[PDB]
Parts: structure tokens; C-alpha cells; sequence
């Protein structure tokens, strides 16, 4: 928790306040992973990094949305909610993608 | 994908060619070997069915922004659209298309 007093910035912790964490598991979300966004993981291990924002887009005729253009509400989706003492944890399995060719013909 | 629309199946439902068998109407009492041209008139009639069982894909989309569907205009006209005429012949107005929901790419 950040407090702002006369300019005097006092960082303490708060042990009850709780972080969210979900993963689109159905992609039924606008996948933005795809474009080497610059917010990826710190290519040196120590490295501490922001983590980027989430914003999609939509149908834009113009700069006016359509009546196709869809609005995802993210915390419509079933989250978890962590709050200091929890961990998060999903294992995937990567589909059969071919064999990436590493070499020079 | 056949370009006017559809399935593309390398092997489609067969086609089923109906005739009404010739009946020579009276062959000379005098032999003659020629094709016997003279056949009487006749048609036939019947009724024909075809149940062809569709398999469907439901959709779960987490859209928020409510879908955009297909639907008649409520507005006082002479005719209900896709009904039958005063005199009986049954109208289509316009084509309907089968892209109305909308998916992420």
C-alpha cells in the first residue's frame, strides 16, 4: 500500500488485500500474446519488470464502434484470488506443432 | 469449398433418376422391327422425403456486447415476409445469409 502524505511517499505492505489471477483457458478473449509486445519476461533472470496492460481492439468504422464491436468484461470470468500466502499454478500441453526448421539448406 | 457456397464431399448423395416405363399402345399384327415409336401419354405422381440430419456446433462465446442476430422488421405490412400472397404464391423477400454471430479471430 502506497500512502501520499506532504509529498512523503511510505510503502507498507498490506497482508489482507487481495491480487487476482486467471488464465483465458478457451481463448474466448482477444489474444494480444503474438505481436513481440514489449512487456515480455527480462531477458537477464534478476531483471524486475512491469507487467504490461491489457487493452483489445474491436470493429472501428472509423473511430465508432459498430454493432459487431464486442466488449469483453474480463472479471466476468471466473479469476482466483490470491492475497499473499497463495501461489498460482496451470500445466499445458502444447498441440503438434511441426518441427521448427533450424537449419541452412 | 464449391465457390457458390457449400460442402465440397468427394463423394456427394447420389443422384435418383426416375422414369416411367414406355407401354406400346398397340403393335401391328404384322411383324415389324422397328423401335415401335407409338407409346401412350402418361405421367406419374407421388411423394418424395428427404431427412438429412444436421450436426451442429453451439456456441460459448464470452461476449458482452449483446450478439447481433437475424430478425424480422415489426412493422405493419401488407404481407407477413416468407407467407403466402393473396392469390397463394409463396414469397421470399430477401436471402439469408448464415454469418450473423460473431467469433474472434
Amino acid at each position: 500500500e502506497v500512502t501520499d502524505n506532504n509529498g512523503v511517499k511510505t510503502i507498507a505492505n498490506n497482508l489482507t488485500s487481495t491480487v487476482q489471477v486467471f488464465t483465458d483457458s478457451d481463448y474466448q478473449l482477444p489474444y494480444v500474446l503474438g505481436s513481440a509486445h514489449e512487456g515480455c519476461l527480462p531477458p537477464f533472470p534478476a531483471d524486475v519488470f512491469m507487467i504490461p496492460q491489457y487493452g483489445y481492439l474491436t470493429l472501428n468504422d472509423g473511430s465508432q464502434a459498430v454493432g459487431r464491436s464486442s466488449f469483453y468484461c474480463l472479471e466476468y470470468f471466473p479469476s482466483q484470488m490470491l492475497r499473499t500466502g497463495n501461489n498460482f499454478q496451470f500445466s499445458y500441453e502444447f498441440e503438434n506443432v511441426p518441427f521448427h526448421s533450424s537449419y541452412a539448406h | 469449398s464449391p465457390l457458390m457456397g457449400g460442402f465440397g464431399m468427394k463423394h456427394p448423395p447420389p443422384q435418383i433418376l426416375i422414369k416411367n416405363t414406355p407401354v406400346p399402345a398397340d403393335p401391328p399384327t404384322a411383324f415389324n422391327k422397328d423401335k415401335l415409336n407409338s407409346f401412350i401419354t402418361q405421367y406419374s405422381t407421388g411423394q418424395v422425403s428427404v431427412e438429412i440430419e444436421w450436426e451442429l456446433q453451439k456456441e460459448n462465446s464470452k461476449r458482452w456486447n449483446p450478439e447481433i442476430q437475424y430478425t424480422s422488421n415489426y412493422y405493419k405490412s401488407n404481407n407477413v415476409e416468407f407467407a403466402v400472397n393473396t392469390e397463394g404464391v409463396y414469397s421470399e423477400p430477401r436471402p439469408i445469409g448464415t454469418r450473423y454471430l460473431t467469433r474472434n479471430l
